[PDB]
Parts: structure tokens; sequence; C-alpha cells
């Protein structure tokens, strides 16, 4: 803890900040083994994180990996984080979510990975996460969705905002969708035409929404809220 | 020094099997009391009873979490102390069965859920509750009830007002969000037949989104060009920015660019057999405002025959030759071509003459001459000039 890192005592858990300290790896470390923490590890340069990188931190509870310019994260990286329920990867360089990549996780009800450049995530990748509550994931690069992405989970939060997503299809993406609480679409390329239909349909339906979802395409619907927008305006 | 005064005092309960009581005390004194609690006179340890210290050090919240009946059934007492003095005050706990609940007991119709607000945010938990009488709904946070008594504060709750046929609707609505807010809610509803909790529900607190609006940007402004007559060109405009602006191009008040098919970002301009010069206008706009950048296509026009040349110098083996441009648009230079006059093959060139004005060298004595002047700029070679005879 206190040698290359810092830790407050926090009245319920421990804080370990290990913060902008220019770690590469995770070697140098040794984590307590039980007690539960928290570990901040924002603003350290490693490319990659390797395969079962992480095993001896069965209790950790959260864990940021912000500003780290991440590039790759290698099957199975996160093989012991047994008990870890939130996790961030913002502000890096990932552009793939391979289906193995969350191998570790059974109890992980929180994940964000927001600015990340992410254009293709893979279908099974949140498989085996069912504590997953809330999925973060904006401003990338998303243009499409697998389907059956979310089949297996049921997520209550989902961010999907300035990200490069022109339609959004029911059949597997949303029909899985619908227990949400929340969602956000607020900064995407929409295309409102009548292939932009089933989420509109999906809209009504749905409970418990706010946001707006704005035409990007084409020039008369133009800034237009699809909410608003009517099955007439859009045939 | 003063003795301990209670500031708060537990109230009797009537929970259900399974469920959670929390009993809280408080007391002021000075020095700052401490609190104990005590069954019959003997310290509580048990692993189902908790204690939850205020942060300011003031009281104490006593948590019984899963209820046990008759197990937990009794009398306890909250005792707070210093140096100065000791009091205590006794309270009781009810546990009822599920099968034993009374028609109207609270139930808990809808409850929190899990939330998450970006900070400076407002964040509000939720809970519908409903009884017989209509029950008072109160909030537990991280185990220690949520302070909303000064309703001028950060964290507010809220009425319903009247209900009804339907349940009674509780808000707890936390204004500016922070770190600290963040953690497990519990919302709790009472009334004279007894208390019933919710399921948890925890609120997160992410880090505040901004997003992020520019103003329209040419990213590829449209450089300008000069043509021959008909004559295509490909001229190309870019524009940025959030949200993406749509980019249509004009001829001066027209636009080319029909409304209705508009493209966005980029706009290439297809000119096909030009013909006059024009001015062209490549307007970009979103909703954060209007740009436009002009394009300068021009027809340029490869020299005329230039104005006939005059003899001024003339000696045995030179002659010097002193002429005008015969154009408008500046002549980039000026090629001489020059033969004997009895002669009839192609004639000899000199090249590069940056001047109107050049010494011909090298020539036979005594002998005659024919002259041409031939003009020539950036697009092509223009026609020769009206030949001028001489010795
Ligand atoms: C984890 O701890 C085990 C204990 O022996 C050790 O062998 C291993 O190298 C450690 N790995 C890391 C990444 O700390
Ligand atoms: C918008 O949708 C129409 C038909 O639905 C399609 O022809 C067009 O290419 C789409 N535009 C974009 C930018 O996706
Ligand atoms: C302009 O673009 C079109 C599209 O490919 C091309 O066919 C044409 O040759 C281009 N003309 C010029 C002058 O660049
Ligand atoms: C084009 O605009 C320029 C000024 O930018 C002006 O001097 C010129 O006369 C115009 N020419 C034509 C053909 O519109």
């Amino acid at each position: 803890c206190k040698i290359r890192c810092l830790c407050e005592e926090k009245e319920n858990v421990l804080n370990i900040n290990c913060e902008n300290k220019g770690f590469t790896t995770v070697s140098l470390l040794q984590p307590p083994q039980y007690r539960i923490y928290q570990l901040f590890l924002n603003g350290n340069l490693l490319t990659r994180l390797y395969p079962n990188e992480f095993v001896n931190y069965s209790n950790a509870v959260t864990l940021h990996l912000g500003n780290n310019g991440l590039q790759e994260i290698r099957p199975g990286a996160f093989s012991g984080l047994k008990t870890l329920k939130r996790l961030h990867l913002n502000n890096n360089k990932l552009e793939v979510l391979r289906e193995d990549t969350f191998l570790g996780l059974e109890s992980l009800e929180y994940l964000q990975a927001d600015y990340n450049y992410i254009s293709t995530i893979e279908a099974g990748a949140f498989s085996k996460l069912n504590k997953l509550k809330v999925l973060i994931l904006n401003d990338n690069l998303l243009l499409s969705l697998p389907s059956n992405v979310f089949r297996f989970v049921l997520l209550t939060h989902l961010d999907l905002r300035g990200n490069r997503l022109k339609v959004m299809p029911f059949a597997g993406v949303l029909e899985h969708i619908g227990g949400i609480m929340e969602i956000q679409l607020e900064e995407n390329p929409w295309n409102c035409t009548c292939d932009l239909l089933p989420l509109k349909a999906w809209l009504d339906t749905i409970t418990v929404f706010v946001g707006e979802i704005v035409c990007e395409t084409p020039f008369r619907l133009h800034g237009k809220d699809v909410t608003q927008l009517t099955r007439q305006d859009l045939c | 020094e003063t003795p301990p005064r209670f500031t708060r005092t537990p109230v009797d309960q009537t929970g259900v099997s399974g469920g959670v009581a929390s009993f809280i005390c408080q007391a002021t004194g000075d020095p700052r009391p401490k609190i104990v609690w005590n069954k019959k006179g003997k310290k509580v340890s048990n692993q189902r009873f908790e204690v939850i210290e205020f942060d300011d050090g003031s009281g104490s919240v006593l948590r019984i979490q899963p209820l046990r009946t008759p197990r937990d059934e009794a009398i306890y007492e909250c005792v707070a102390s210093n140096n100065v003095g000791e009091i205590s005050v006794s309270t009781r706990l009810t546990v009822l069965r599920e099968d034993q609940i009374p028609r109207g007991f609270p139930t808990i119709d809808m409850g929190p859920q899990l939330k998450v607000v970006e900070r400076t945010r407002t964040a509000t938990m939720l809970c519908a509750a409903s009884g017989n009488p209509d029950p008072e709904i109160t909030w537990f946070k991280d185990f220690l009830p949520v302070d909303t008594s000064n309703n001028n504060g950060r964290i507010k709750q809220l009425r319903s007002e009247s209900i009804g046929g339907t349940p009674i609707r509780g808000a707890l609505q936390i204004e500016q969000s922070e770190e600290s807010d963040q953690g497990k809610y519990e919302c709790v509803a009472t009334n004279s037949a007894g208390t019933r909790y919710s399921a948890p529900a925890n609120l997160y607190v992410r880090e505040l989104r901004e997003v992020r609006r520019v103003p329209p940007r040419f990213s590829i402004p449209p450089t300008n060009h000069e043509i021959m007559p008909g004559g295509s060109v490909n001229i190309t405009c870019v524009a940025v920015g959030s949200p993406m602006p749509y980019v249509k191009w004009m001829l001066g008040a027209e636009d080319l660019t029909p409304e209705d098919d508009m493209p966005i970002g980029r706009n290439v301009l297809e000119l096909n057999d030009v013909r006059q010069s024009a001015n062209y206008t490549c307007v970009a706009m979103s909703t954060l405002g209007v740009i436009e950048a002009i394009a300068q296509i021009t027809v340029k026009a490869l020299p005329k025959p230039p104005g006939t040349p005059v003899v001024t110098e003339s000696t045995a083996t030179s002659i010097t030759l002193t002429w005008d441009s015969g154009n408008p648009e500046p002549v980039s230079y000026y090629i001489i071509q020059h033969k004997p006059k009895n002669s009839e093959e192609p004639y000899k060139e000199i090249d590069g003459i940056a001047t109107t004005r050049y010494s011909v060298a090298g020539l036979s004595p005594y002998s005659d001459y024919e002259f041409r002047v031939v003009a020539v700029n950036n697009i092509g070679r223009g026609p020769a000039s009206e030949p001028v005879l001489t010795q």
C-alpha cells in the first residue's frame, strides 16, 4: 500500500489510490488479501492487459482503469477478480469487446467503458455476467449492436449516447431491453426513415423513459425529436 | 461540563419476521457522551444486531436484521454517558409472523431502484407504499436515517399528497449529488400497526458528462480553380462540428443543391462544361450557426496574337525587337521566331524572353530576315504575330 501508493482508511472499506503513478504493470504492488477495498489506477501507462494479470484481488469491490491508454485485453485477463462489482474502462483505446474478455467476473453489476473507440462489440461479450445492471458505453464508435447481446442480462441503466448509431432493431437487440429504468440515446446520428419505426414504437411501449432523440437524417426531419414525431411523418 | 441530554429517543417498534427493525438514539452533553445498547442491563451481542454510529458521534442506530420471533421480542435500553452523568431510556420491540400480519399493515407496492446519477445532477429515489391507516414514509441510507427535517436543504422528501385507491407515493430528492451520496438506500413505511422496509437500492455517482457542442468549421474549405472553356472540375467542401452540419452549394442567391437531397459533413460540387467564370458559395449549417466559403472558378483564355514587333536597333549581326504583349492578361513570357526571307523552312525559335524587348544576335551581314512574336502564359502558347521584314 503505502510506499508507491496512497491509502485512505474510509469509514466502511479501504481506499487504495495508486492513481497517476505511471505504473506499466500491476506486478509490483501486493494488494491486501483478506480485507475488502477499492483500487484507483487511473493515469498509469499500460498498453495492454495480460492474461491472468489480476489474480490476487479476490476481494476488490471497485477498480478504476481510466486514462490508461488501454489497447487490448488479452483473453481472460481479469482471471482472479472474484468479487468485483464496479469496473471503469473509460478514456482508453479499445476497439473490440471480445466475447471472452470479461472471463473472471460473476459478481459485477457495473461497467463503464466510455470514450474508448469501440467499433464492434461481439454478441456473447456480456454473457455470463448475470449480476450486471449498469452498462455505460457513450462517446464511442458503435455503428451497430450484435443481436442477443443483452439476452442473458437484464440491466436497468444503459448509456449509448454519443455513439455512431443510425438505427436500432427490435428483433434481438430491443426485445431484451424494456426492463430498463433508464436509457440514453442523446447524441447519435439517427436516420429518421420508416426503417427507424420499430425503435419509435418501442419508445411508447417502454415506460419510465427520459431523454431526447433528434433526427440527424434527413434534412427535412433535422432536429425534430422522434418522440414528438409520428408514424406518418416517417412514411 | 454538562451531563448528557437526549436529542433523539427511540420509539417502540412492531416489525415483521425476516424484516428489519431499527432503533435510533442520540444524545448531547459536555464532554460528548457515548451510547450503549442493552437488553436487561447486559450489553447486546448478537450476529444479527449491529450498531452503526453517526459520523458526528452524537448517536447510534441499533439495527436488527433479519428479525426473529419470539427471539427478538424484548425491551432494549439506550444508555448515554460521560464522566458528568448517565441517562437511559427503554423501548420495546415486537415481531409479527407473516401468517399473523394484520390487514392494513404497511406493504411496499413499489420500491426504490438502482439509480445512476451524474455528479451535480439531481437523483430521486422513489417508493410507493400502502396500508391502513395510510402510513408515513421515512428513509435510511447505509443503515442510518436520512435527515430531511431541514426543508431548506439539499435532500428533500416529497408528498403524494392524498392516496387513495392506490398506494402513497414517497420521494427522496437529492439535488446536487456528490460521491458521498453514493450508497445503499432503503425506504421504510410506518403506521400505528407497525413498520416495513423496502428492498435496498443502490445509488451510483458517475462523473459528469458534458455535451461537447462545437460550432461548424470548414474542415476542407473549397479552393479556387481556373480552367479552359468546358471544361469540367470537381470542387470539394467539408464541414465538421457537433451537431454535424449540412452542406449545400449556392450560386449567389440560388441554391444548387436541391433541398430534400442534401448531404451531411461533405458536399462535392460537380461542374461540367464551364462557360464563364463564377463565384461559388459553399454553406455549412448546424443548429449552432451558419458559415459560408466561396470558390473562385475562372475561365482563362490562352494568349491573343501579340502586337506587331518594331525594329528599334539594327547592327550588322544583331537586331533589337520591341513589341507589345498584344494581350489583356499577364503574359508569362515570349518566344521570338526568326528565319531568312527566301527560306522555306520551319522558323528558328528563341525562347524565354520575359520582356517585350530582345536583341536577336548572330545574324549574317547584309542579310534580310523575317521576324514573329509568340506569347505564352500558364494556359498555353498564343498564336504568333504578323511578321516584320527587315535587314
Ligand atoms: C499472486 O500471488 C501468488 C501467491 O503465491 C503469486 O504466486 C503470484 O505471482 C501473484 N500474482 C500477481 C499478479 O500478483
Ligand atoms: C437513411 O435511410 C435511408 C432509407 O432508410 C437510406 O437510403 C439512407 O442511405 C440512410 N442514410 C444514412 C446516412 O444512413
Ligand atoms: C469528378 O468526379 C466524378 C465522380 O467519380 C468523376 O467521374 C469525374 O471524372 C471527376 N471529374 C474531375 C474533373 O475530377
Ligand atoms: C468573384 O468574387 C471576387 C471577390 O471575391 C470579385 O473580385 C470577382 O469580380 C468575382 N468574379 C465573378 C466572375 O463573380
